[PDB]
């Protein structure tokens, strides 16, 4: 997940040479492109928009598993959102597997692994 | 002291399940007060011996020829990493020269060191042998909050084991506490959820046994597509609050063009050797 | 040399010399080494070629000793490196002989034989097209209670003497600490230390 795939034949070709040697395009290198990737995506646009104030992160976790085979480990929410009042203050953090009851704010950010095309 | 203090709190969690496994020290300085204070406070499970690493008589002593591991701290402030990395080096030559067949789990702060060290011909990385580079990890989690920030304290909170705290007080810290509660888990599912799609199983197991699934053991694989139906005899690695929870997820049944582009392998992108005046 | 030129001379029944050298590092004096080697009791086409591996420093503070051999090359590599050993046909030699000028700048009788150790492992860790442990070795060891390390079926036990221990038996190690007796021997019988100059 962190060096974004380091399997036992590069791990023995960086054994043996200590670089990366480039190689032709083959069949079998065009399969090994299919492993999903980490992303952001943003909830005030597109097709999970539709959760604004008040939606349920059990809605979001479901419809966006359900019809983009895409789940969120978490919500990169702004600091101040659970305050009553307005602040200029842009800094967020880390929410990690929150209940499915738990409640969504327009501005927010998700955590999730996205499929390759 | 700090260093005992810390991996005792992270080995000996509540959130486990119910390990009796003994932790056994060996080190050549004897301990000072404060030291001897915390084995006492971990008198069942703890037990220290004065040796060195380098001693076959040593290593004898400590009985590592029945140890199920050998764990090797690292100093990571030390002044010279060249000179620890050596160290560390010779400790696990003298570990494997006495026993080729423990499992060694050590910590080194340099990348060509653990190069250098992976070359020792009883260092087998299939049997278990884990070298945890400290730069590589820490960069890798850097680069990953470059995709997405807040990445890293993402990965990081689901390895420390952490209870659940709460307070009366309405603050972001009673959220991050909240979500900081799960760390990441291993086990086997059950019968009822082979011949289903991932993507299936993961909506039933999210709120109904209250479980969510990263990925299932073509080997280790992130995030399954929908097209990928379990096997028979599977492991998920679930996030939870603990272990005890992820039982559930066995104990189940419907209790409702030359171009070279890329790297030999076809995972990196790659390109020829630019010379250094071309990018400055 | 370099890489390309090295992998495509074809070298057997060499010798291949491995040198942990540095710019701060004492002088080894290789030309005690290469001498016997070059001596003329063997036929030209007998004469084992030698090729050096280490730090180009190191080796450009010490050639102006060793410019009048034959059959001489130098690689500035790393001995620890698994291209350069493999382009110098280690599976091949005659010997591979392995040496640290770093063993006196240093005081911590646990790093000084530490470098030797890895090379001697990454040699005899390694997959030909047979294994790397029967390639013919030699290493130089400062502390005589390090040559624990240098084998893993041989046992262990730090009160065992050097001469008993299994990779001296074998050749496989050396250490200065074995000429101790020459002080007695030269004594009793003067012509004893010209017979083995000789
Ligand atoms: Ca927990
Ligand atoms: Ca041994
Ligand atoms: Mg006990």
């Amino acid at each position: 997940l962190v060096t974004g795939g380091a399997t036992p034949e590069l791990e023995a070709l960086i054994a043996e040479e200590n670089a990366l040697r480039g190689g032709y395009s083959t069949p079998q290198t065009l399969a090994n492109r299919d492993r999903c990737r980490v992303a952001q995506l943003a909830l005030l646009d597109g097709p999970f928009a539709d959760l604004g104030d008040g939606g349920c992160y059990g809605d979001l976790f479901c419809k966006a598993l359900k019809t983009y085979n895409m789940l969120c480990f978490g919500i990169y929410r702004l600091r101040d959102a659970h305050l009553s009042t307005p602040s200029q203050c842009t800094k967020r953090y880390v929410i990690t597997n929150p209940p499915y009851e738990f409640e969504l704010v327009p501005t927010d950010l998700i955590f999730c692994l996205m499929q390759f095309d | 002291l700090e260093s005992v203090s810390n991996f005792l709190k992270d080995f000996l969690h509540k959130d486990r399940d119910d390990v009796n496994v003994e932790i056994v020290f060996l080190h050549n300085i004897s301990p000072n007060l404060e030291l001897e204070a915390l084995f006492k406070r971990h008198f069942t499970q703890v037990e220290f011996y004065q040796g060195s690493v380098l001693n076959p008589h040593d290593l004898a002593r400590v009985k590592i020829e029945s140890a199920d591991a050998c764990l090797i701290l690292a100093n990571k402030y030390c002044a010279d990493p060249d000179a620890e990395d050596a160290s560390n080096i010779m400790r696990v030559i003298s570990i494997k020269n006495y026993h080729p067949k423990i499992r060694i789990i050590t910590q080194m702060l340099q990348y060509h060191n653990k190069a250098h060290l992976l070359n020792i011909p009883s260092w087998n990385w299939k049997e278990g042998d884990d070298a945890i580079c400290l730069a590589e990890l820490k960069l890798g989690f850097i680069a990953q909050s470059c995709l997405a920030q807040g990445l890293s304290t993402m990965l990081a909170n689901l390895f420390s084991m952490r209870s659940f705290i709460k307070i009366e007080e309405d603050t972001w810290q009673k959220y991050y506490l909240e979500g900081v509660s799960n760390e990441m888990y291993t086990e086997y599912l059950s019968s009822a959820f082979v011949g289903l799609s991932f993507p299936t199983v993961c909506e039933l197991c999210f709120v109904k046994l209250k479980l969510l699934m990263i990925a299932i053991e073509s080997r280790i694989l992130i995030n399954p597509g929908n097209h990928l139906k379990i096997q028979e005899g599977t492991l998920g690695f679930f996030i939870a609050s603990d272990a005890k929870e992820v039982k559930r997820a066995f104990f189940y049944c419907k209790a409702c063009s030359n171009v070279k582009k890329y790297d030999s392998t076809g995972m990196f992108h790659w390109c020829a050797p630019k010379e250094i005046e071309k990018v400055i | 040399l370099t890489r390309s030129e090295a992998a495509m001379t074809v070298l057997s029944g060499h010798v291949v010399v491995c040198i942990f050298g540095d710019v701060s590092s004492a002088l080894i004096g290789l030309r005690n080494l290469v001498m016997p080697l070059r001596a003329s009791n063997f036929h030209y086409h007998e004469l084992k070629h030698i090729v050096f591996v280490g730090s180009i420093e190191y080796l450009k503070r010490e050639w102006e000793t060793l410019h009048n051999f034959p059959k001489v090359s130098i690689l500035p590599g790393t001995p620890l490196s698994r291209a350069d050993l493999r382009a110098v046909n280690i599976n091949l030699c005659d010997m591979c002989v392995i040496l640290s000028a770093n063993q006196n700048n240093i005081d911590d009788t646990s790093l000084q034989d530490k470098e030797c150790i890895l090379a001697s492992l990454n040699i005899k860790s390694m997959q030909f097209d047979t294994t790397g442990v029967n390639i013919p070795i030699i290493t130089e060891l400062v502390n005589d209670t390090n040559v624990q390390f240098l084998d893993q079926d041989d046992d262990d036990d730090p009160d065992t003497e050097l001469y008993l221990t299994q990779p001296f038996a074998c050749g496989t190690a050396f250490a200065v600490s074995v000429l101790d007796s020459l002080m007695s021997a030269t004594y009793f019988n003067d012509n004893i230390l010209t017979l083995i100059r000789t």
